[PDB]
């Protein structure tokens, strides 16, 4: 019976500690994966805007070509 | 020696917190400067210096609202470190409150909370006040609850959650924030008292004759119900029963931790008439749907617990006689697996009202805390509104834009579907 | 304007009611889960009553009274008769019944009553429903060999038999309870008759209307349908709906309710009416569908959403 | 503080922008010298639009942009011309000739970097910048082409901020150049992608309001701008005064925009006209009426995704709530059922001007009628390649026109999809 009394209290510790452990790791994983997702959304947004600038440089150059071949 | 730290998150939590602490001060004879001439049970909520200071922390991602506390009548009451503010709010977005902006202020909050915990010789737990609809109230609170479960493992965490009502709603995405916060906080909350703003609004219009109630009107009535619930922790007596003892009876299953609160009497300060109101009258009012904190029909829901918390001139004889009459006359049906009995608590300290308030001062009052499956109607209403919008993915881009995924939406909704099913199962006979 | 939803396609009664609303020009039918409705013709099980009357400005009415199943389910009706203060001591019209659970549980009380009847030489035939026998040992075994809760009711061994044919019958009455709780008994009833002669030993075994039944009563017993059966029926309906009235009343609820009920009666040879069962979602007789469904549209729907003599309003004295 | 950086570009942008500043400066008790001489507590949220300068002066956080000095010389001389920061005036000498390509790619590209230097300076001096608001027209060249260019560059530098615009749509009834449908289509293509919320101010609607109802035979730009300033004051009320509903640009966007592309609002105002002029139920019925919309669309031809109503002046809040519930329910078919409680209401004690007024902001699917009108006009010219040489001569390709036309047609089909849901 003393053997079981020690198994009960150790089971309670192992469960609370393991719960605290999992929650800590899952929260850090969520905050990290969120950071990655938000930064990816901004990176794609800026990539789209940059592709638009590259196109404006190509338009200004396309005018430079037409003016010289006039 | 069991202290209780209160945490007020977002506008609703802060403004409700202001009302509760204003009431607690009046109840304990504490002046706005912290001085208490009458000077213990009230030390569960107040630390001493002869200044009595609330064991509370006010958190908001924007400074207007807390700045009113910092400059208001009770500015002296709180220590500056207890009032924490950010610069940019969560814009009614759970994702901003939990992730984008929450990450920036969380550690500071946990430190200010740690400073209160360090002054406790035997911390009992936390009382978290917040709205379901706001970005901070929903998002930041669930992050806070997640971190508190880590930093304070065992400790109990109770909630006072402000359920959204269209009459006073400020955002179309409140259903989203409500499901998201409920899902995330479910494992981390031991007991949650939902306060339906629509129910408090309708009581103010009916019982107080207020044409268009304001937050001040709502919050003062809310503070009375919150006071009744926490009275057992701030006072002590032979007939006083501790809230944690009621909590053992109130929560049969970890997930079914949402008691319905009903309060009586709510009488207008001008239309008081001088009527006294027997123990029998107020006890009967606890079973009138018009007096519940959440809109639902308990007549068509099975009870798992029923607790009566009396506050003024009340003697057991009257209580037992009132309960006897209520039985064999009311639709009080318990689940076949729970004893059909009422747990009673009496605090001889009469109810206090704010001078120049809408509520009349009464000789006796009662708050009933009952765990009824009827509260699941509130989840059904919220889940239906979530379903209407989520079907079209309306507004979801605002959440995804802050790093969230559609997966969290369906995961939170599936958990709510399971919760609605749990309330259904617990009502079925064995 | 007025809009309505249909969440029960199997309901034959409300399918006709839906057609009548659409015929007026005042009613438009919305999709199943559109929550901006005025009238809801809801589903039989798990109707979302909690979501009703919460959309601001809208007046919402539902074709069912939340609860009422406490009067309709066999076990809950037995529980209501034996426990309601309004019925426990006054009920003389419900056959002696005991709720028997297979896997609370009035098994010991049934055996005490069964033994009282066999000792005194009294009639001991009982009917188990979720088997007709005079043994109780084979009646109890029948219940235990099923995963359902049954009710052991006293079998009416001496019923009123229709001549010619010498046959058993039961009466079905349609009752419409509108918002504000006004009980209306539909003028026309139906007799679900048997087409075989009655036997007091063989335990192994067609719609007559009130005009033909009234004509059989005089000449057969020289008595009319009223003063012998119709007064009893009206009394039973009034007592049953008013016992559950405080538990189902929508006066303190954000929405309004109305319901059509199907009361089932059985007349004994002494002309005494006995309530057998109440139906929450009843089915009408083919010729009475047009009049009954129009009565539901006028009394229950048009009273709440505004654009004869066939429904007797039941009142006391 | 939650600051907004205001930018006004081109003739229209600077004319409506100057009026907006005169209107709100009056409402906030700020005189042309920048000094405060009001009552109440104006001033509580003055920092949303105003910087605090030496000597207790409030300076509008506005940037004035144009490729021609003309309109800029008119401002700086008119009323409230001396209120602006002189350094914030950024102009060129060669205009844009009502050519989007010139404003977006050539003339505008030469001036854009110097504008961004002023934007950056104003942003660095913000405790917490909420975003930017741009006033401009879509039919000209500077406001249309260079304005959309500015939006693109600002978004690159501030991707996490809100981009709001007041965009004046062109109309044949009030036109100056035949190439307006080209400029407008090209600008709408940009706005669809790079703004969070756009207030569609239609010159066709402003004209029809002045002409029909107001009974003005020949309305001038001054007559049209009176409607714009009254609307702009109204739609910005919740941002300038202490409130709960849509208090900032982000909260407004979160409440008004269910789908990222569908962010084009249809403003409304009541009662119509001041410019020398003279109940709650009357205010409500008018603000929801097609005749009071600043976009030439019939709301009864579509459905409202979201709506924001604002009432100004002393009135019964109980009556406001009753009336708003009455417009819904009586017209419940014109509000999408799949967005619960999509109509929000705010009330401000301080009226404009008038004793009491109402302002309507709606995200209606009927807004497709505006984009259809432009698309029809764009196609009538593009089909016959009319005047394309002015745009191709600046470096642009025909493919760019086909993409802008297609993106706007997609926008219309998206608005129709949600109308049939
Ligand atoms: N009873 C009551 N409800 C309130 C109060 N303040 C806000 N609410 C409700 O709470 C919800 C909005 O949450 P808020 O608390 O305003 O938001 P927040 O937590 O500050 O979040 P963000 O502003 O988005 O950062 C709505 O349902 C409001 O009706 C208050 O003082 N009392
Ligand atoms: N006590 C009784 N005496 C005589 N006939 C009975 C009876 N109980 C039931 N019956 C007959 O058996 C049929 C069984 O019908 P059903 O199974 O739908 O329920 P019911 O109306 O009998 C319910 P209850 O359990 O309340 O008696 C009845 O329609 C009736 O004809
Ligand atoms: N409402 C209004 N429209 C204007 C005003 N000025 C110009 N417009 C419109 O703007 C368009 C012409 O572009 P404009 O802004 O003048 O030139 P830009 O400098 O090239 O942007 C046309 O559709 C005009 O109707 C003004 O002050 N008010
Ligand atoms: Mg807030």
């Amino acid at each position: 019976k003393r053997e079981h009394e020690r198994e009960v209290i150790q089971k309670a510790i192992e469960e609370n500690n393991n719960f605290i452990k999992m929650a800590k790791e899952k929260l850090a994983q969520k905050m990290e994966s969120n950071k990655e997702n938000r930064e990816a959304h901004l990176a794609a947004m800026l990539e789209r805007l940059q592709e638009k600038d590259k196109h404006a440089e190509e338009v200004r150059k396309n005018k430079e070509l037409k003016e010289e071949a006039s | 020696m069991r202290e209780c730290i209160s945490i007020h998150v977002g506008q609703a939590g802060v403004q409700i917190g202001n009302a509760c602490w204003e009431l607690y001060c009046l109840e304990h004879g504490i002046q706005p400067d912290g001085q208490m001439p009458s000077d213990d049970s009230f030390n569960t909520f107040f630390s001493e210096t002869g200044k009595h200071v609330p064991r509370a922390v006010f958190v908001d991602l924007e400074p207007t609202v807390i700045d009113e506390v910092r400059t208001g009548t009770y500015r002296q009451l709180f220590h500056p470190e207890q009032l924490i503010t950010g610069k940019e709010d969560a814009a009614n977005n759970y994702a901003r409150g939990h992730y984008t902006i929450g990450k920036e202020i969380i550690d500071l909050v946990l430190d200010r909370i740690r400073k209160l915990a360090d002054q406790c010789t035997g911390l009992q737990g936390f009382l978290v006040f917040h709205s379901f609809g706001g970005g901070t109230g929903s998002g930041f609170t669930s992050l806070l609850m997640e971190r508190l479960s880590v930093d304070y493992g065992k400790k109990s965490k109770l909630e006072f959650s402000i359920y959204p009502a269209p009459q006073v709603s400020t955002a179309v995405v409140e259903p989203y924030n409500s499901i998201l916060t409920t899902h995330t906080t479910l494992e981390h909350s031991d007991c949650a008292f939902m306060v339906d703003n629509e129910a408090i609004y309708d009581i103010c219009r009916r019982n107080l004759d207020i044409e268009r109630p304001t937050y001040t009107n709502l919050n003062r009535l809310i503070s009375q119900i919150v006071s009744s619930i926490t009275a057992s922790l701030r006072f002590d007596g032979a007939l006083n029963v501790d809230l944690t003892e009621f909590q053992t009876n109130l929560v049969p299953y970890p997930r079914i931790h949402f008691p319905l609160a009903t309060y009586a009497p709510v009488i207008s300060a001008e239309k008081a008439y001088h009527e006294q109101l027997s123990v029998a009258e107020i006890t009967n009012a606890c079973f009138e749907p018009a007096n519940q904190m959440v809109k639902c029909d308990p007549r068509h829901g099975k009870y798992m617990a029923c607790c009566l918390l009396y506050r003024g001139d009340v003697v057991p004889k009257d209580v037992n006689a009132a309960i006897a009459t209520i039985k064999t006359k009311r639709s009080i049906q318990f689940v076949d697996w729970c004893p059909t009995g009422f747990k009673v608590g009496i605090n001889y300290q009469p109810p206090t009202v704010v001078p120049g308030g809408d509520l009349a001062k009464v000789q006796r009052a009662v708050c009933m805390l009952s765990n009824t499956t009827a509260i699941a109607e509130a989840w059904a209403r919220l889940d239906h509104k979530f379903d209407l919008m989520y079907a079209k993915r309306a507004f979801v881009h605002w959440y995804v834009g802050e790093g969230m995924e559609e997966g969290e939406f369906s995961e939170a909704r599936e958990d709510m579907a399971a919760l609605e099913k749990d309330y259904e199962e617990v009502g079925v006979d064995s | 304007g007025y809009t309505f939803v249909v969440r029960d396609e199997n309901s034959s009664v409300y399918a006709e009611v839906s057609r009548l609303l659409l015929a007026t020009g005042h009613w438009k039918r919305l999709r199943r889960d559109n929550p901006r409705f005025n009238l809801m013709l809801g589903e039989r099980n798990r109707l979302p009553f909690g979501r009703l009357g919460h959309e601001p400005g809208l007046v919402q009415l539902v074709n069912y009274y939340r609860g009422a199943d406490k009067l309709c389910r066999k076990a809950s009706l037995v529980k209501l008769i034996k426990t309601s203060p309004e019925l426990a001591e006054s009920c003389t019209w419900f056959p002696e019944s005991y709720v028997i659970y297979p896997t609370t549980d009035e098994r010991e009380f049934f055996l005490a009553s069964y033994n009282r009847k066999k000792e005194d030489g009294e009639g001991n035939v009982w009917i188990a429903k979720s088997l007709i026998s005079s043994e109780a040992s084979e009646l109890l075994d029948f219940i235990d060999n099923q995963g359902q809760v049954h009710v052991i009711q006293k079998y009416l061994e001496h019923p009123l038999l229709l001549e010619p044919g010498h046959r058993k019958f039961d009466i079905r009455s349609w009752v419409l309870v509108d918002h504000q709780y006004n009980i209306y008994l539909y003028r026309e009833g139906v007799l679900r008759t048997a087409s075989e002669p009655y036997h007091v030993d063989n335990f192994q075994d067609n719609e007559m209307f009130f005009k033909e039944f009234n004509q059989y009563l005089t000449s057969a017993l020289n008595i009319t349908l009223e003063s012998s059966i119709l007064l009893q029926i009206k009394h039973i309906i009034r007592n049953c709906l008013l016992s559950v009235e405080p538990a189902i009343s929508t006066k303190h609820l954000p929405y309004q309710s109305f319901q059509l009920f199907g009361f089932d009666f059985m007349v004994d040879e002494e002309l005494k009416v006995w309530l057998i069962e109440v139906n929450g979602a009843p089915a009408c007789a083919q010729k009475l569908y047009a009049e009954l469904c129009q009565g539901i549209v006028d009394i229950a729907i048009s009273s709440v959403f505004p654009p004869p003599a066939a429904f007797i309003k039941l009142e006391n004295l | 503080m939650r600051e907004i950086v205001h930018i006004q570009a081109g003739q229209c942008g600077n004319q409506i922008g100057a009026k907006f500043w005169e209107v709100i400066s009056d409402e906030h008790g700020i005189d042309p010298t920048g000094s405060y001489h009001g009552d109440s507590d104006q001033l509580e949220r003055i920092n949303v639009y105003y910087n605090e300068a030496t000597g207790n002066k409030y300076v509008p956080r506005a940037i004035l942009v144009d490729l021609e000095p003309g309109t800029m010389d008119s401002v700086r001389s008119g009323p409230f011309g001396q209120i602006f920061r002189p350094d914030n005036f950024v102009f060129g000498q060669s205009g844009a000739g009502n050519n989007w390509a010139k404003g977006h790619y050539t003339e505008g590209a030469e001036l854009v970097d110097s504008v961004l230097d002023v934007v950056r300076k104003e942003s660095e001096s913000c405790d917490c910048l909420q975003g930017f608001q741009l006033t401009h027209s879509l039919g000209g060249g500077t406001g249309s082409g260079m304005g959309t260019l500015l939006i693109s560059k600002i978004r690159e530098e501030y991707p996490d901020r809100i981009m709001n615009t007041f965009s004046v749509m062109p109309s044949p009834k009030v036109s100056d150049t035949v190439v307006e449908p080209y400029n407008a289509t090209l600008s709408v293509h940009q706005l669809v992608e790079n703004t969070d919320e756009t207030y569609c101010i239609d010159n066709e609607a402003l004209y029809d309001i002045c002409f029909r109802t107001l009974k003005l035979t020949t309305p001038t730009y001054g007559d049209l701008n009176h409607l714009v300033s009254a609307t702009m004051s109204g739609v910005t009320t919740c941002l300038r005064f202490p409130g709960q509903l849509n208090a900032d640009l982000r909260k407004l966007a979160v409440n008004m925009v269910p789908f990222p592309r569908l962010h084009f609002f249809m403003p409304g105002f009541a009662p119509l006209t001041s410019r020398g002029s003279q109940t709650v139920p009357e205010l409500t019925q008018q603000m929801f009426d097609s005749k009071n919309m600043m976009a030439a669309c019939d709301p009864r031809h579509g459905r409202y995704l979201t709506v924001a109503a604002i009432f100004r002046g002393r009135m019964s809040m109980k009556e406001v709530d009753e009336q708003m519930l009455n417009v819904q329910n009586k017209n419940s078919s014109y509000f999408v059922e799949w967005i619960p409680n999509n109509v929000k209401t705010a009330v401000c004690d301080i009226p404009p001007g008038l004793k009491m007024s109402a302002t309507f902001i709606g995200n209606s699917t009927a807004i497709q009628e505006l984009f259809k009108r432009i698309s029809e006009q764009f196609t009538a010219m593009f089909r016959r390649k009319a005047f394309l040489h002015w745009y191709t001569g600046e470096g642009m390709d025909e493919m760019e026109f086909t993409e802008a036309e297609s993106n706007m047609n997609d926008l219309v089909s998206e608005y129709q999809q949600y109308q049939d849901a």
